[PDB]
């Protein structure tokens, strides 16, 4: 919560108010997390084996090796 | 002394705390009454007036006390500009300090609720001759008759009775001071 | 002092620890208060409410004392602007440093735990003649008087208990503190 | 010294630097060697500026140097702006020669200032010779003094010796009396 | 004291060496514990603690001692902000900058290896009235007992052992230092 | 020293005064000559010669003397360089600022109105062994003695009326040091 | 300290001449070795084994001495830090100095032709009760027995010889320190 | 005073390889003067460096080390005497290369045996005149072979203080020929 606020205000002083104004939402992007880059690694992994599947290449990948 | 960034449209500045009050037409008196602290708030009421003529002045006095002739600059810039010049005592004000005091705009002038002001006459030195002593001593009794008139003036008390008063030290809390004249009321806290 | 650098799209920010923590409405009294150091914090109140005068101003007091009437400049200030004052007692707190200590927000008096306090009779002196030396003692007296009615409806001690604690140096714990009234809470790590 | 920010022009200046771009110069501290320096390099950079307009002497001084304030005012003279002169405060020794060094009729006193004239000051030690030597030069320093004031206020010079003999205080009326200032600034 | 232009990226701004170190976390403690260096110190753990309250601070302690309660207050800043403090005994550490030494992170006391440091009583003065002497000394008696407390927690000895050992001033070695308890290991050379 | 800005037509510079009039070849020399104000003037000079061997140079003098040393080493700069040196009297000229005032070119040298010059023989001062005394007044002689030397050539007055009117400390008047051959001209006010 | 300017192709910079020097890996010990010597020395190693720590550091000594604790925290630092530590004495290289100039890395102890050279035993003081006398001539005679075995490790030479030698004061030219083993070779002019 | 096109006025000498010594010879300011040698050496090691000298003296030890980066850097170093050069201040434009060393034309220069102190006792005081006196040998070795004199006329001429104008500091060797106006 205080990091969004403290964003958000920051933004102001760099953007003129007529033109945050104008703007549907301001979004602000959150950092992202332990089990959120676990699965950022499961997803890039997931793509990977489809793209060697096509080439008919089997390919797993250990919890520890996408941990690591 | 600490820094402030402050951030504009125009862009970011660094002021430094007293350049800051400046801005807002804010003068700090805060250090004994001589020659280069007149001279410095000479000019920042001489560059106030100059950013434009209308708004007001506010003069911050925490002093000991200092130059009779410095306090007179000052007092004489201050009467001199078209501006209100708003005098609020923060702290202390004695000696030219409370004088300073009571030269400010009639119903402009301020005081804290613990504050504390100080009215006496003026002090000085004479050596050498005979002749010597009595040319200073004219001089000395000359500007106590100029401060006590102006001070009659300025509060409304008879000329004896400031006589009286400023013969030894008189310690004025802001409600005395206030029933004396000097300042027009108190800052109630808020 | 070290000097802290801030990067920003604007441009560069060259502040000093004192000012970087200013910049977190951190306020520090951390020497004798004189004229310039009290004219220095009043000033910086009176920013810190300009900038927003609804969030809170942190003051931390390290300080053996000095003049009252920097003291009381800095107690007026304080009590005047609307943002509340919380007072954190790092070191020591002596004679108008436990007043301002203990001037700060209710509830929101803090000291570190092994912190210092010592409060005590203003200091003073007289000189010449016997009018002189009686007005002095005078405004002396109305001083402490002052000191003690501000210091009674403050910590919530009578008018007599306190002038029988300052008659002589009393050196109090951050515990001895809270049960005293000065500071409101000990701050645990 | 409070650092002075000007909107119009996007620029910070110190309050002196701002005054001196408005042709303002300040003596206020006792004339010396140094400061006698510094305004005669402002007046020089101010002459260069522009061939016209007035520059501004504003004077808080006890006194100083005899040398320095001739420098000062050989200057203000061989400048061919017109140079006003404002007494703030205390116009004393030779503070008050350079208030009477003005131009004619710029010559101004803020209402509640003092101004002291007297015989400068001096000191002789060593040899009877050069205790002569040197009560010469203090002597036909002072009768250089009261030359020129009494050239630059109107009044006789046995008038002048008279009453610079001892410190004498004047008022800004009693120095308006005297010749010294042209005229008392009211207050708006 | 020479200056660092050495930055990352746009590189333009220009350090001093300490406030160069300071971004690397490494703080300096090369002179007498007054109160102007122990605000300084507490500024910079604040700020640390501030940019990041997880990564270790390193505090290089050279000092032959000062005010205790400048050290009370860097060992209560210590003591209190989240991130863990390794202390670095350079030289000397005597008096409070021994307690300084023994207040780093448990198991993260370091000292150097011919370095020295030295614990003994507090000093101070008493003058004045009987009553005030006695006042004095009840105070400097309870800082004793205070400074033998903490530094019987912090190392795991008996306080009548730490009174014995601070009547007179003992000197200890990097090795005997870690024999006692004040530090955890000696900074063997690469 | 204050700060001016410059250039209307440019308006981004701004120099501290003795720049903005070192800009103009303008040199001031109003301090007593030690070491470091003849080194400062000399580099100025080398850098003005550098900067435009053909345009003049003018010199402003306010000093009441100093060292023989310093002031013969600005004489041997001022006439090493190829470009005129102009020296201009502000004030007074004692002691070697008068020696560097005659030091000036040919037709050169001016003065102001009411600016006074002192000549006088060189000070100094022996302590110690009697050989060491004969040694110290053998050069304060010679070193005098080549004073005077370089006064007679640049005057064009006679060696032996310098010696006699050096003995004891002369004051001239610009008319009189006109007459006796130190300056050229007196500025004549505009 | 004059300014150095350099253009790179980054554009121009501008150093001091010490941080120009310190760019290069340059440190310059100049002064006596206080705390705030020490402080500054220990800081600027500790910032050059950051920047990179495999590459080697220059230290020119020209010191009279100094303290044994300050010395000995930067004879620490340097033989803690990774990256090697030359050690080129410029001058005079006395006491602490001299111990500062035995600390660089073997085969990297380098001396002008014509410097000096000297070895102290460590002074010091005490005062107050005959216990007190004790402690600190136990404290001197210890510290004394630490110099003596450091310096008998790094020179290879006996520990009486250096105890004989060490008694009274010992200038050695840059060739007598180079066979006593202070210093490895006398930088020949190239 | 600041030098504009901006930099102070000893910063734009240095910028045209010329070093200023116009003051008391301490530790700061050779290692000041050994830093700019080096730099200067560093900045472009094949023109020639410039040594102004003007000075009373100074510390026996920051002469020679001043003296010894002048000898080891490869670039030549002329040196101008300017106003005055005493004690170590002579010994150091003495330390200017071959036909590149140089004085004003009224300008004076001071040679004369170091001077020390001793205090203490009698071993103490053999060992401090015995440093005191080796120095000097030293000192007098370095001028006999950079002036090409004898060690004894040295000796004999350093005892007293000895004054030496620009025509005494040719015929001495000490200067390799005065600067002409032009």
């Amino acid at each position: 919560e205080t990091i969004r606020k403290t964003m958000l205000k920051e933004l102001k002083n760099s953007f003129r108010p007529e033109f945050l104004n104008r703007v549907d939402d301001i979004i602000v992007f959150h950092k992202l997390t332990k089990e959120e880059l676990k699965e950022i690694v499961t997803m890039m992994v997931n793509k990977l084996t489809n793209r060697l599947s096509e080439q008919n290449i089997n390919i797993i990948v250990t919890d520890k090796a996408k941990d690591k | 002394i600490p820094t402030v960034i402050e951030t504009t449209n125009r862009g970011e500045r660094a002021y430094d705390i007293y350049s800051r009050l400046l801005k807002d037409r804010i003068i700090m008196l805060g250090s004994q009454i001589d020659d280069n602290v007149a001279n410095s708030i000479v000019s920042q009421l001489l560059f106030l007036q100059a950013q434009d003529s209308e708004k007001d002045i506010y003069l911050y006095i925490n002093s000991p006390g200092g130059s009779v002739t410095a306090g007179f600059a000052i007092y004489d810039t201050i009467q001199h500009i078209k501006p209100d010049v708003q005098t609020i005592c923060i702290g202390m004000a004695a000696s030219m300090g409370s004088f300073l005091l009571a030269a400010g705009a009639k119903g402009k002038r301020f005081a804290l609720p613990n504050a504390e002001v100080m009215i006496h006459q003026p002090l000085g030195g004479a050596q050498g001759q005979a002749t010597e002593i009595e040319i200073a001593a004219n001089h000395i009794l000359k500007t106590r008759e100029k401060l006590n008139r102006i001070l009659s003036e300025r509060t409304g008390q008879s000329i004896e009775k400031i006589q009286k008063d400023t013969d030894r030290d008189n310690f004025l809390t802001a409600e005395e001071a206030k029933e004396y004249g000097l300042i027009d009321e108190v800052m109630v806290p808020e």
